[PDB]
Formats: C-alpha cells, sequence, structure tokens
C-alpha cells in the first residue's frame, strides 16, 4: 500500500477550498509528479464523495495525449491523494493572464487539442462539464493537458441527460441555467468560452454578481472585435449558440461538427492526436523543479474509507 | 485578467 511519506514535498503549486496541489518527488524513483491533496472532512461536509470518486475512476481507464495521466490514487484516515504528471507549463489561465490575448493561430492549436480530448471523452460516454482556463494546463513541450475530472458524469451518450447544477459560473451553458436537464453539448459551450477568451482577451460575459452573470449568459448577445476573422466569429457564434440543439457539436456527430468547421480548415485531426503538430509556445523551464509558470501567490508558501479509489498505474 | 474562477456542485 502507498502512503504519504513515499514522497518529498517541494513546492505548493495551488491551494483552494477543497484542498491543495504540491510538486513532489517520488523517493523510490527520484521522479517528479504533482500531488493533489484533498481533505475528507471537507469533502464529506460538502457532500462531494461521488464526484471525488468519479474523478479517480474516470482517470483509471482513460488514456489520451491531452488528458493528465494518473500515476497513483491513494488515501489516509483523513486525506485523499492524487499523484499525476507535473504539467511544467502551468495553466493556460497563467499564460493568457500574462499575455492578455493569443493569436488566432495559437488559439487554433490549443482548441484542436481540446477538441481531440473532448471527442475521446464523449466517445467514452463521458461529459467533462468544467472546461476552463484553470483546468487546461501545458506539459513541458507545450501541449494541452486537461486537469480536474471531479465534475465528470459517466454513461452519457448521444441524447442522455444530466441533472446536477454544477460547473463554473462564468462557463455555465445557458440550458444549465434552466430547470430540468441538459446534455453533453455543455462541453462545446465550454470550449466556446475558452476559445472566446483566447482570441478576445475576456470572457464573453462577466459580472461578479452571479445573478447578473447568469442573466447575461441567457439573454445577452456576444460581441466580437472587428478585426476578428469571419471564420473565428463563425466558430465562436456556433460554439456559443445558446440553443444546444443548434450549437456546433450539439448534433449526433458530436465533435465531427466542430472538427469540420472552417476555422480548422488547416488542421489535420490525425496529426493532432498523434502529436505531430508543433506547439507555438514551448515552456522555457530550465530544470524539473522549475515552477516559473505558476504564481508566487502559491509557490512562496511553506508546506473512514473511500471505495473505488486506491489505484496504481503499474498494477492496472 | 479576470479573477480565479471556482468550480462548484449543487
Ligand atoms: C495546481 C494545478 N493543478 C494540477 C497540476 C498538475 N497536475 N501539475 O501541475 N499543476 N493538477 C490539478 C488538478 C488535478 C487533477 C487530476 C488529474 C488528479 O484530476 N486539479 C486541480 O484543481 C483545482 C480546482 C479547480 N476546480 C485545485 C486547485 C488547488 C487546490 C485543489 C484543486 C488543479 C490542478
Amino acid at each position: 500500500k502507498v502512503t504519504m511519506n513515499d514522497f518529498d514535498y517541494l513546492k505548493l503549486l495551488g491551494k483552494g477550498t477543497f484542498g491543495k496541489v504540491i510538486l513532489v518527488r517520488e523517493k523510490a524513483t527520484g521522479r517528479y509528479y504533482a500531488m493533489k491533496i484533498l481533505r475528507k472532512e471537507v469533502i464529506i461536509a460538502k457532500d462531494e464523495v461521488a464526484h471525488t470518486v468519479t474523478e479517480s475512476r474516470v482517470l483509471q481507464n482513460t488514456r489520451h495525449p491531452f488528458l493528465t495521466a494518473l500515476k497513483y490514487a491513494f488515501q489516509t484516515h483523513d486525506r485523499l491523494c492524487f499523484v499525476m504528471e507535473y504539467a511544467n507549463g502551468g495553466e493556460l489561465f497563467f499564460h493568457l493572464s500574462r499575455e492578455r490575448v493569443f493569436t488566432e493561430e495559437r488559439a487554433r492549436f490549443y482548441g484542436a487539442e481540446i477538441v481531440s480530448a473532448l471527442e475521446y471523452l464523449h466517445s467514452r460516454d463521458v461529459v467533462y462539464r468544467d472546461i476552463k482556463l484553470e483546468n487546461l494546463m501545458l506539459d513541458k513541450d507545450g501541449h494541452i493537458k486537461i486537469t480536474d475530472f471531479g465534475l465528470c458524469k459517466e454513461g452519457i451518450s448521444d441524447g442522455a441527460t444530466m441533472k446536477t447544477f454544477c460547473g463554473t459560473p462564468e462557463y455555465l451553458a445557458p440550458e444549465v441555467l434552466e430547470d430540468n436537464d441538459y446534455g453533453r453539448a455543455v462541453d462545446w459551450w465550454g470550449l466556446g468560452v475558452v476559445m472566446y477568451e483566447m482570441m478576445c482577451g475576456r470572457l464573453p460575459f462577466y459580472n461578479q454578481d452571479h445573478e447578473r452573470l447568469f442573466e447575461l449568459i441567457l439573454m445577452e448577445e456576444i460581441r466580437f472585435p472587428r478585426t476578428l476573422s469571419p471564420e473565428a466569429k463563425s466558430l465562436l457564434a456556433g460554439l456559443l449558440k445558446k440553443d444546444p440543439k443548434q450549437r456546433l457539436g450539439g448534433g449526433p456527430s458530436d465533435a465531427k461538427e466542430v472538427m469540420e468547421h472552417r476555422f480548422f480548415l488547416s488542421i489535420n485531426w490525425q496529426d493532432v492526436v498523434q502529436k505531430k503538430l508543433l506547439p507555438p509556445f514551448k515552456p522555457q523551464v530550465t530544470s524539473e523543479v522549475d515552477t516559473r509558470y505558476f504564481d508566487d501567490e502559491f509557490t512562496a508558501q511553506s508546506i473512514t474509507h473511500f471505495p473505488q479509489f486506491d489505484y496504481s498505474a503499474s498494477i492496472r | 485578467g479576470r479573477p480565479r474562477t471556482t468550480s462548484f456542485a449543487e
């Protein structure tokens, strides 16, 4: 069985209300990983057990170049621990914040890898439900790595629906802001918001008052910079179609609609998944313990059983 | 640069 003191704990990469993420070295191999350490007390308090177990279980079987690979899942009497590959490039949120805006070309590159990942998940009857800049990270080479699978629902195929009011406020699709249920198209809306952010340098809707924000999502029309290309405008218009039945990727073909959109005219989708496309930005990390693409806010800081957890990549 | 968003459920 795997335990806490099998690792050296080097730097805090992130901290939130659910828990914290830490750069760790595996003592037994000397290799570096990221560890997410959630407290059971908080999870049981917020009644997020199913979601937290879902996160492990989905990672235990998924394999894809642009999804974060889970090395270990294990636990203590009071903590839940995920050990995954350290994304040296950090979050897209970090980069977009620093650079303000990406070129349509650079956006097209990240978008294509996210579409690849979403096609994979949706083919596996899994809706991710939380596409955002915080959950899109970059590996040392500069490729997309989707992270945090704690709001995934399983058994959702074309037509199937979901009932949990969940996601991130600024990224919630308008149908999620209605009664009853919604479908897997919510993911394509999510892509739409991040694509809009990457090319327009802001969310399509924003207000710190959720009541005001949720009204904007349902009612307000999206605007575009004049300079934005017609195809770029068309993609965002399609991805951010308020009606999910007429949203790009919301039909039965799922990702094939998005893939066949003219914004990705230059993209070969088999080159995408085979990693044959060259990243426009390569993380300038000098060592393995380098945390330059993470915030000083975190890196400056010092440092009853859940079933269906306790997984290992060497064993399964 | 918008502020850090926080995911949620129910
Ligand atoms: C610190 C950034 N980070 C990383 C990093 C890696 N794997 N290498 O570097 N950073 N992995 C994260 C994963 C993951 C994962 C798996 C694959 C195990 O599902 N979930 C994160 O969630 C956020 C919450 C967002 N709703 C969080 C932030 C702080 C504290 C607790 C949660 C953040 C993550």
